RNA sequence: AAAACUCCAGUUGACACAAAAUAGACUACGAAAGUGGCUUUAACAUAUCUGAACACACAAUAGCUAAGACCCAAACUGGGAUUAGAUACCCCACUAUGCUUAGCCCUAAACCUCAACAGUUCAACAAAACUGCUCGCCAGAACACUACGAGCCACAGCUUAAAACUCAAA
């Protein structure tokens, strides 16, 4: 299948992390 | 004889963790593969290199290692025919196994049946 | 009536093949037996294939070579020179 | 069948016949088929049992 | 049976008075379990 | 006749090459690395005798691990052992790396000759664990 | 706890090994042989105190016993092997199969 | 349970020898065991050369002992061996003949696994 | 699968056939055939085994009837109207030799 | 390092052809599955990755096997078309 | 009159049982240089070729001793629903005769 | 190829708390995570089945604390190259860390993405199609492994887990 759906997760993920890094 | 193929595959009946995970599905078909040959060869490399030292070693002339450079010579062309040979040889009739083509047609004429 | 045919047990099997070393008992001891399926140039232990045993068979030999060569009956890089003129049991090219 | 056994075991004993086997022509009778023959004569009322009717059968083929 | 197996074992066996006789025979003498198998089963020494 | 496996060091194998027994004939250690092989020629008693490299011989850089200098550098290590006077050589190998067979060519170019062939690749019975598998 | 020179549950009802050698009595001992045969001899001891029909093994009462030895061993086991957490389980597992077998009894 | 240690020693004379065999066997008695036989393989060459503590040897004398003993004398043994300076390894494994062989009817021939892929045109 | 019930059993992994059932069906078969035969039908034998091509063509001439024993091409039958022109007489019975 | 020096992989040549002792090693070193290992000891190959690759290889050697017993069975038929005309 | 059955039990080939090394007699009926259509009884053919010894003998008609190695020849492969037949039965010759 | 090393390289000895060729063309053991160097000891619940997202006991790797070991590997970092740039891919160096002992943490594409037990012979792809019974879960996309609340030896965490706004799709 495609890892389309997983991608969008994970981008989420990795905002949310850069986010926590910065407050 | 063959490797079994028993309570390998992640199957609906096993009780178990798959043995294999193959991407193909493990059904030989009505095909072989085609054949193979050549690398970087570089062929006669020892007898340029005598020559070369020979070279070196001499001023740098043809008169002092003329049965060197005649040798090499010899060598190539030796080479060269052997190409030649090869040609005519392995794409026409291989001697020992069957030529793919022919491999293949067999392989239609006794075709493989999965789909009963 | 008669000439019908009668449901009976499977006659003309031959009886099943032996491993060759199937009543006989392994030990990491007997050096000689367990040279017998090891490689003479590497001192790796061949296959079943190559072999030709039953599994269990198979994995007791395995075993009680890796027991010799800890114990220190038995080499281990390379399979002992003074065990080559014996039976080879094992099926293998090189040398041609 | 019955005799089928008789025969695997005269297999065992007495190697596939040197006698070639026909095939072509109908009641042909290998050496094999003459012993279970000789057998079922002798069994039922030989009353032996089978290694013993086994040996009989074969001193009757040597005879 | 295994009991009196056993019991006959054991008069051959090692104690501290039937020890050094023991060793030393021991020392004269050697077993050896280097049996060899062949291509069919058969063994040879 | 003649057997591929060697004569142990135990009695009494009947061969000799120019008066010696196997274990009296001297080694030629050749390294056989992925860009450069080193020859070394070594006495039955372990007494150096030619140290000879593809760096030895001219060459630096990629241009060491090509087969070519493998060559030189077994030619030269065989030149340096005649002085000393050696004849007959038992070869060992380590390593892969195309200068391997290269280099016992050489060797047998320089006069000496090859009497075995010996692989003492290292191959570690899971020993250290090696460098990260990298992107060709 | 049985005492470590008993003989074994195989080698009891036999008869000439009242009157043997020391050393044949010891080998057939609790004392050489491994823990298992301890366990056995302890489930044996257990139903002859309280089962009323010993040589059975299908009735409650009997299964529950061998849970308990089982139980007992595995206490044993973890005096040591504190780490080992497959033990625990096991242990953890079996205690709630004696008491369900308990229930069961019960009703 | 009955064992078998596997005992490794020199290749340094007779008497010694005896000596340390009846010392290894003393120590045995002592942990509480029951020695049954003793069986001499020769002095062999060793398969390898194998490091002491504190030298190290290419000759070693090959001997086995079977002995009954309690399942926790077997570590203090163990131990002993390798404090003892004579002995160049002393491993111990349970005796062979304990664990009965299983009457093979041999190697059966295993077929084609089938069905494992659905009747599809493809 | 769907020949097991006319095979009688199997003699050492050998199958082999009911041949009262088979008599049976031939007596069915023939009859039939006979009859298209006598309502001046059409016949027509088909094969592909090579080994009893010629055989069949001969058994094809010596009757009233056909022969295809050679590659059967796409809609000899249901494309007929092209294949021949557009009045054509499809066979009345088919035999098939080797199916 | 421990064990005899010269007795390991070790083949003796006959009359100096040299050439063909090399050759007999490597097919020695094949068959063992020596050089594979040190081709692929070269560089660290994850646990998960080593998995994938035995995975691969033991699927290829199942097709490839009977890929090649197929083909002995059918070498018996190919002779020339003894029926020919049709 | 005969059953099936009965023709059955006294027929050559439930005679006989396994193929399996079983000198048996067939004529061969068709040429073609080197191999030899050999017809034995049973279901199929099979084939052997010309030997040097007395080739100019081995003509159609004629007599020859098999060996006889199975009847049909078959084997399952890796995908397959059926066995792939030949319609061969493998059979080594010893002569004629 | 620069850089790096020349206290370097090769042969030979002596040489581990790291990691365990070949056997492994076997397919086992465990509940899963996981587990293929050797030895010994202990040791692998349940004579119905299902059953805790209120329990308890486990749970790779990474990570935290504290103290040890430290060959080799290696985030980070430094140097060299490459490129318009290269905070990467290639090279070299070296650290946390991987290892041991004692505590935590509790997540994985924790996937064989195919629940347990009893039984049987077609949408499309994938590992044919189903009965019985039980529990768990799911009911447009995204917002959202988010917010707020609650619990947790977790304080940048984990677990549970919304709504609005939007859209005619996903
Ligand atoms: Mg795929
Ligand atoms: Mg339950
Ligand atoms: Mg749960
Ligand atoms: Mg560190
Ligand atoms: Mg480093
Ligand atoms: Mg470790
Ligand atoms: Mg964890
Ligand atoms: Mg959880
Ligand atoms: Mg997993
Ligand atoms: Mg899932
Ligand atoms: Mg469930
Ligand atoms: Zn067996």
């Amino acid at each position: 299948k495609n890892v389309l759906k997983i991608r969008r997760r994970k981008m989420n993920h990795h905002k949310y992390r850069k986010l926590v890094k910065k407050t | 004889a063959t490797p079994s193929l028993r309570g390998r595959l992640a199957r609906f009946g096993n009780p178990r963790k798959p043995v294999l995970k193959p991407n193909k599905p493990l059904i030989l078909a009505n095909r072989v593969g085609e054949r193979r040959r050549e690398k970087g060869e570089a062929t006669c490399i020892t007898e340029m290199s005598v020559m070369m030292a020979c070279w070196k070693q001499n001023e740098f002339r043809d008169d002092a290692c003329r049965k060197e450079i005649q040798g090499f010579l010899d060598c190539a062309a030796r080479a060269q025919e052997a190409r030649k040979m090869r040609s005519i040889q392995e794409t026409l009739g291989e001697s020992g196994s069957l030529l793919p083509n022919k491999l293949n047609k067999l392989l239609q004429r006794f075709p493989n049946k999965p789909y009963l | 009536n008669e000439d019908l045919p009668i449901s009976m047990e499977n006659p003309y099997k031959e009886p099943l093949k032996k491993c060759i070393l199937c009543g006989k008992h392994v030990d990491y001891k007997n050096v000689q037996l367990l040279s017998q399926f090891v490689s003479p140039f590497t001192g790796c232990i061949y296959g079943r294939h190559i072999t030709g045993l039953c599994g269990k068979k198979q994995k007791e030999i395995t075993k009680a070579i890796k027991r010799a060569q800890i114990m220190g009956f038995m080499p281990v890089t390379y399979k002992d020179p003074a065990y080559l003129k014996d039976p080879k049991v094992c099926n293998i090219r090189y040398r041609e | 069948y019955h005799e089928d056994r008789i025969r695997a075991k005269f297999y065992s004993v007495y190697g596939s016949g040197q006698r070639a086997f026909d095939l072509f022509n109908p009641n042909f009778k290998s050496t094999c088929q003459r012993f279970v023959e000789k057998y079922t004569e002798l069994q039922k009322l030989g009353e032996t049992d089978e290694e013993k009717l086994f040996v009989e059968t074969g001193k009757a083929l040597l005879a | 049976r295994e009991v009196l197996q056993l019991q006959e074992e054991v008069k051959n066996f090692i104690t501290r008075e039937n020890l050094e006789a023991r060793v030393e025979a021991a020392l004269d003498s050697r077993k050896n379990y280097n049996w060899a198998i062949t291509r069919e089963g058969l063994v040879v020494r | 006749k003649f057997s591929i496996y060697p004569p142990i060091p135990g009695e009494e194998s009947s061969l000799r090459w120019a008066g010696k027994k196997f274990e009296e004939i001297p080694i030629a250690h050749i390294k056989a690395s992925h860009n450069n092989t080193q020859i070394q020629v070594v006495s039955a008693s372990n007494e150096p005798l030619a140290f000879a490299s593809c760096g030895t011989e001219g060459f630096r850089n990629a241009k060491k691990g090509t087969g070519i200098a493998a060559q030189t550098a077994g030619i030269a290590a065989a030149a340096r052992a005649k002085q000393k006077g050696v004849i007959h050589i038992r070869v060992v190998v380590k390593g892969l790396g195309p200068g391997r067979l290269s280099a016992m060519h050489g060797l047998i170019m320089g006069g000496l000759e090859v009497i075995s062939i010996t692989d003492n690749t290292p191959i570690p019975h899971n020993g250290c664990r090696p460098r990260k598998a990298r992107k060709l | 706890d049985p005492p470590p020179s008993t003989l074994l549950k195989d080698y009891q009802n036999v008869p000439g090994i009242e009157k043997v050698d020391d050393v044949v009595k010891r080998l057939l001992s609790l004392e050489m042989a491994n823990k298992k045969e301890m366990l056995k001899i302890k489930q044996e001891q257990f139903m002859k105190k309280i089962v009323a029909n010993p040589e059975d093994t299908r009735s409650l009462e009997a299964r529950i016993i061998a849970l308990s030895v089982k139980i007992r061993s595995y206490e044993e086991h973890l005096e040591k092997h504190r780490k080992d957490k497959a033990h625990k389980r096991y242990l953890l597992m079996s205690i709630d199969q004696r008491k369900k077998m308990l229930k069961n009894l019960r009703n | 349970p009955r064992y078998e240690l596997a005992l490794i020693l020199k290749a340094m004379q007779r008497p010694e020898t005896a000596a340390t065999l009846k010392r290894t066997i003393e120590a045995l008695m002592d942990r509480g065991a029951i020695v049954r036989d003793l069986e001499n393989l020769g002095e062999r060459a060793l398969p390898y050369r194998i490091s002491a503590h504190s030298q190290q040897h290419n000759r070693g004398g090959y001997f086995l002992v079977d002995f009954y003993a309690p399942t926790a004398a077997v570590e203090s043994m163990v131990e002993h061996l390798s404090r003892d300076i004579d002995v160049i390894r002393g491993n111990i494994v349970k005796h062979p003949l304990t664990q009965e062989l299983k009457e093979c009817e041999g190697i059966v021939p295993v077929p084609l696994a089938e069905k494992l892929y659905s009747t599809k045109k493809r | 699968r769907f020949m097991e019930p006319y095979i009688f059993g199997s003699r050492l992994d050998h199958d082999i056939i009911d041949l009262e059932q088979t008599a049976t069906h031939l007596q069915l078969a023939l009859n039939f055939t006979a009859h298209m035969a006598y309502r001046k039908g059409i016949i027509l034998f088909i094969s592909r085994n090579r080994q009893f091509s010629y055989l069949i063509e001969n058994m094809a001439r010596d009757c009233g009837e056909y022969a295809h024993t050679r590659y059967f091409r796409g809609g000899m039958l249901t494309n007929a109207r092209l294949l021949f022109g557009p009045t054509v007489r499809l066979p009345d019975l088919i035999i098939f030799l080797h199916t | 390092a421990k064990h005899l020096k010269f007795i390991a992989r070790t083949v003796m040549v006959q009359e100096g052809n040299v050439e063909s002792a090399y050759r007999t090693l490597n097919r020695i070193l094949t068959m063992d599955g020596l050089i594979e290992d040190i081709k692929h000891r070269r560089y660290y190959e994850k646990p998960c990755r080593r998995r994938q690759r035995e995975s691969y290889e033991r699927c290829r050697r199942i097709y490839n096997m009977e890929m090649a017993r197929k083909i002995n069975f059918l070498m018996r038929k190919n002779r020339a078309d003894p029926w020919q005309g049709c | 009159v005969e059953s099936f059955a009965s023709m059955l039990r006294h027929s050559p080939l439930t005679q006989m049982g396994p193929a399996k090394d079983k000198l048996v007699i067939g004529r061969i009926f068709h040429i073609v240089e080197n191999d030899l259509y050999i017809d034995f009884g049973g279901k199929f053919h099979c084939v052997c070729r010309r030997p040097e010894v007395d080739g100019e003998k081995y003509q159609k008609g004629t007599r020859v001793r098999l060996r006889l190695l199975d009847l049909e020849l078959t084997s399952r492969f890796l995908g397959a629903t059926t066995d792939t037949t030949v319609l061969e039965a493998n059979a080594v010759l010893l002569g004629i005769q």
